[PDB]
RNA sequence: AACCUGGUUGAUCCUGCCAGUAGUCAUAUGCUUGUCUUAAAGAUUAAGCCAUGCAUGUCUAAGUAUAAGCUUUUAUACGGCUAAACUGCGAAUGGCUCAUUAAAACAGUUAUAGUUUAUUUGAUGGUCUACAUGGAUAACCGUGGUAAUUCUAUGGCUAAUACCUGCGCACAGUGUUUAUUAGAUACAGAACCAAGGUGAUUCAUAGUAACCGAACGGAUCGCGCUGCGACGGAUCAUUCAAGUUUCUGACCUAUCAGCUUUCGACGGUACUGUAAUGGACUACCGUGGCAGUGACGGGUAACGGGGAAUUAGGGUUCGAUUCCGGAGAGGGAGCCUGAGAAACGGCUAC
RNA sequence: AAUUCUAGCAUCCUUCUGGACUUUUACUUUGAGAAAAUUAGAGUGUUUCAAGCAGGCUUGUCGCCUUGAAUACUCAGCAUGGAAUAAUAAGA
RNA sequence: GAAGUUUUGUGAACCUUAACACUUAGAGGAAGGAGAAGUCGUAACAAGGUUUCCGUAGGUGAACCUGCGGAAGGAUCAUU
């Protein structure tokens, strides 16, 4: 009541962080570009994915060196919400991490090449006219690129340059274009787009087809266009967003563990 | 027509336009009626004539009285499941609802579809979209139709 | 204070509504400034957000747009003439929205001489062009000008803005309110 | 494990209850008790009352240093380091409890074209003595009052990212307030004269005519013709939110059947008020609204849900209590400051 | 060849290049979206076990298993394929 | 821009009356069950010595009795 809540609790955290039940009563709380449940804070990358830090203390000792950057910019706050399709860049080690969705429905820092780690994609939420009658995009990231093409519509991605501010490569939202899912049940799945239903009132949905010919649906808010009909602007994680079945995921896992 | 103490005037039309009439197109797959365009009535709260969006829900039901001015009340009927006995149960809710004077001769026991809008008074949230003439015999509140 | 909420007062059934909560600041109202004629005074009320909302208390003057001619002049007020809601507000001269008011009309008469040169009671070319471009003036407005007054509807909310603005009455609105002035007489 | 034995008769077969039996990751209590791992615990009745101590404070190269402080390096404005004090930000989170409360709250499901939003993230913007404007305030020094406290007066100095003013092109910006034009779209054209965006708008935005000062357009700070970032503040998104809001859903009770209204009950017009929508409130006007599918009223040893116990299936009972809402700080009521409180480890009154 | 689903032909629409019409729902099917904890449950010798979400290989050192922590479950509401059943509508 | 002050609204608290709710005293009256054994009958169970019972009415120490109309749960499934 009475104002914004400064604590978040463990358990009442998101499940896709995979913070454990014991070993803490509270969990780190991420406001930044991204939402609370559609992001992951910079602490649980460093300690609970990348395994650089042990403790919450040690993440302060890393981040206040000014070694961590995101989007070619130094972020000093340890609880910064670093979300979908943000680049992370550490100068020592000289390795870069683009955050994608894993096929199971988790965040994972996908390691990438140095030339690839310049650019990143931003799907545009809407397009809107600012003052002096100038046009302007706005993104899922909460950037606002201005003077686009007239070409560029809602619900489609743009390759940003990052080294400079400006856009470079557009993409369109149509049938036969590659598209990852960012939320809901089918998260972490990439497939070409077959068809979308309108439903003139609320909630457009899209059916789309995995590269092993599995068909599945999501709302348009969740869908995020990568690239053209086959091929893709970005590098993909392990499995490339197929999501193999429950008995298959059993068989591959226990076949691994026997060595 | 000027019934009231204040001058009833349609916003949308400027004082420069004093012949011209404003009419909105409400959308959502609902056609604008002809008597909205042709006639000379005002209504602030009409979907087709004045400032009110329709947005969110749409509700069908049976009209049970049309006594109060520029407003009706619409009996919704529905079955309620009772999982122990594995068996249904007839309930109702009287939604009170605005209607505009484009719809001439809205009789008791007519069918009427009605979209949600901002709260216009305490009881009414919904506004009319479209009506249909049908007879009903004896009492209207007895008449159970599910839609 | 003044509670705007629906937790007090009856249900549609005619039943008392249970209330288990104390009044909330976001369910606020405030005492109404029945603002009037006089020399100007205005009070900044600090509202929710931090945002300021300026309460009128006495207003002499206002910006009033003639619609047809497409001009607006700053003008002094004389008196409140009619109100739709309440006759007590006319009795005290209380400015509110939709309230019909008297106006000097010497700003418009000076403009109408200067712009057109038909009047009431190198350029010349510019005046002629303006006349061709836009001056017949209704028969009732011709009679109305002779007194040194006009009639006009207050369009702004003085309580929120801290400002009396309006527009001049013309055509059907003007013919309408001339009935209900004459009817009480 | 989908389970059954004893008791009415001189005896039998029934209906039928009483008693037995088992579980509780439910309390209490008796007797007994060697070991290690995990661990509920002033909820039930008295949301009865409280001694003492503690639970909210906070400083970077970067707001203000003349401690009549320290420290060895010795600096004609300012060597650093810093008590104290002013300014900024926080104190509205967390924690505790379950007395209220029965279409209320809450749950899932919409809407916000009906709105406010510190901060974060990204945008934007020359248009109105400019080598620099003003005078007071602590701590400090001198000095008192009172029995007594986080009581404080008089006198003397001095600061600012405190407080208040305030020129400016490279008539004239942005914002506020009203009026008002454009904001096109199922087909091709011919002759004559004087192109954003929604399912959807009065939306975005541009243009025209004026309005006010009551708001922005940097009199700020550190490292180093020239880079980096600290702070301030406006509008627009964004994020953390919050406020309302659509639909559907609850235990017992009819030895509760008719409730609601001139003092808002249901609706209409036009104000007012609010962050905005509304009988939310005020004028006039109409006579409505709910109910036998349970209105209105009463009871609860009732906060709601996620859940818990219970060995076929269907169910029955519990949920003060780890998470998410809600409400409260002895009882009621009022209010300041702020982005946010009708706050109680803030204030005023009974 | 059984068991699914589907095009034709016995006189079977079309306005276009997937949606519009077939009275309307219920019903059933698949799909969306819906916090975790708890509950069932995949994997794993916490010495067993209640648990927990960890671990496991190995004289190699930018360690590897491009490591795991799956998945189900959550009336009313939104969407959709369908020939019965049952309401309901009607009667150029 | 202080003290003080005018009129409004928000409105604690206290009091009068009334109603509703819930505990609680009461001379006397009059129920039910328990004792564990008393006094007076004998009503029912057999045709229980006047068959039993129902509804209603009146009367009497008490069970009960009688009037009118029913029932077999009767002591008769039965005879121009």
């Amino acid at each position: 009541a009475r104002g914004p809540r400064k604590h978040l609790k463990r358990i009442a955290a998101p499940h896709h962080w995979m913070l454990d039940k014991l070993t803490g009563h509270y969990a780190p709380r991420p406001p930044g570009p991204h939402k609370l449940r559609e992001s992951a804070p910079l602490v649980v990358l460093l300690r609970n994915r990348l395994r650089y830090a042990l403790t919450y203390r040690e993440v302060m000792m890393i981040v206040m060196q000014r070694l961590i950057k995101v989007d070619n910019k130094v972020r000093t706050d340890q609880c910064y919400p670093a979300g979908f399709m943000d680049v992370i860049s550490i100068e020592k080690t000289k390795e870069n991490f683009r955050m994608l969705f894993d096929t199971k429905g988790r965040f994972v820092p996908h390691p990438i090449r140095e030339e690839e780690a310049s650019y990143k994609l931003c799907r545009v939420k809407k397009v809107v006219v600012g003052p002096k009658g100038v046009p302007a995009l706005i993104t899922h990231d909460g950037r606002t690129m201005r003077y686009p093409h007239p070409s560029i519509k809602a619900h489609d991605c743009i390759r940003l340059d990052l080294n400079t501010g400006k856009i470079v490569d557009t993409l369109k939202f149509e049938a036969g274009n590659m598209a990852m899912v960012t939320g809901g049940h089918n998260v972490g799945r990439v497939g070409v787009i077959v068809h979308r239903e309108r439903h003139l009132g609320g909630f457009d949905i899209i059916h789309l087809r995995d590269a092993k010919n599995n068909e599945f649906a999501t709302r348009i808010s969740n869908v995020f266009v990568i690239g053209k009909g086959e091929k893709a602007w970005i590098s993909l994680p392990k499995e490339k967003g197929i999501r193999l079945s429950i008995m298959e995921n059993r068989q591959v896992l226990l076949k691994k563990q026997q060595m | 027509v000027q019934t009231e103490r204040a001058f009833q005037k349609q916003d949308g039309v400027s004082s420069l336009g004093r012949t011209q009439r404003y009419w909105k197109d409400v959308g959502l797959g609902f056609q604008t009626p002809r008597l909205a365009k042709e006639s000379k009535y005002v209504d602030k709260k009409c979907p087709f004539t004045g400032n009110v969006s329709i947005r969110g829900r749409v509700i069908k039901g049976m009209v049970i009285s049309t006594k109060m001015k520029r407003a009706v009340v619409i009996r919704r009927n529905y079955l309620h499941f009772v999982p122990k006995y594995s068996r249904f149960e007839k309930r109702h809710k009287n939604v009170t609802c605005h209607l505009s004077p484009c719809f001439e001769q809205v009789k008791e026991g007519d069918i009427v579809t009605a979209g949600q809008c901002r709260p216009l008074s305490k009881t009414i949230r919904f506004n009319v979209l479209k009506v249909e003439k049908n007879q009903v015999f004896g009492n209207v509140r007895k008449q159970f139709r599910l839609f | 204070g003044i509670s705007r909420d629906r937790r007090h007062k009856h249900r549609r059934t005619g039943g008392r509504m249970p209330v288990h909560q104390k009044k909330r600041k976001f369910e606020l109202g405030r005492p109404p400034a029945m603002t009037k004629l006089g020399p100007k005074r205005v009070r900044p009320v600090r509202c929710r957000g931090g945002n300021m909302k300026y309460r009128a208390l006495r207003l002499d003057t206002g910006n009033y747009s003639w619609s047809s001619q497409k001009i607006a002049k700053k003008t002094r007020l004389l008196g409140v003439v009619y109100n739709a809601s309440n006759n007590e507000l006319v009795r005290t001269n209380t400015l509110v929205k939709n309230s019909i008011v008297a106006i000097d009309a010497t700003p418009f008469k000076a403009w109408f001489r200067s712009f057109y040169g038909l009047d009431l009671g190198h350029t010349l070319c510019l005046q002629n062009k303006h006349r061709q471009q836009g001056p017949k003036l209704d028969p009732l407005l011709e009679e109305q000008f002779n007194t040194g007054r006009l009639l006009a509807c207050i369009s702004s909310r003085p309580g929120q803005s801290g400002r009396a603005d309006g527009y001049i009455l013309e055509g059907e609105e003007l013919m309408f309110y001339k009935r209900k002035m004459d009817k009480k007489k």
